[PDB]
């Protein structure tokens, strides 16, 4: 719990941490793919210049 | 027998003629369509360039 209670707060500040634990694993698969596909398109970007 | 084998071989040559220009119409024909889907970006260069050759 990082707040301390009775004091204010603004927006965005961050009040719990919820152990992530499953949303980390799944962001590390989504980034995973996301590094296959990033690197075909920009393959391909520069392949289409050529038209090969 | 000289004479009967010469005209026998110009009258199969005439025709050996005859079906290479059949086959050059559809290979240009094949060239004509490759060419197209190219200008649409269907096709790429690549497969342009074995229907040329």
């Amino acid at each position: 719990r990082l707040f301390k209670e009775g004091s204010d707060v603004k927006a965005g500040q961050q009040l719990y941490q919820i152990d992530p634990a499953t949303y980390e694993a799944d962001y590390q698969s989504a980034q995973a793919n996301l590094a296959s596909t990033q690197e075909q398109a920009q393959r391909y970007k520069l392949l289409v210049a050529d038209q090969a | 027998a000289s004479v009967a084998t010469a005209y026998l071989t110009l009258k199969a040559d005439q025709a050996q003629l005859q079906l290479t220009k059949d086959t050059l119409g559809t290979y240009q024909k094949s060239f004509d369509l490759t060419q197209r889907s190219y200008d649409v970006g269907v096709a790429s260069a690549l497969d342009l360039r074995q229907a040329q050759t």
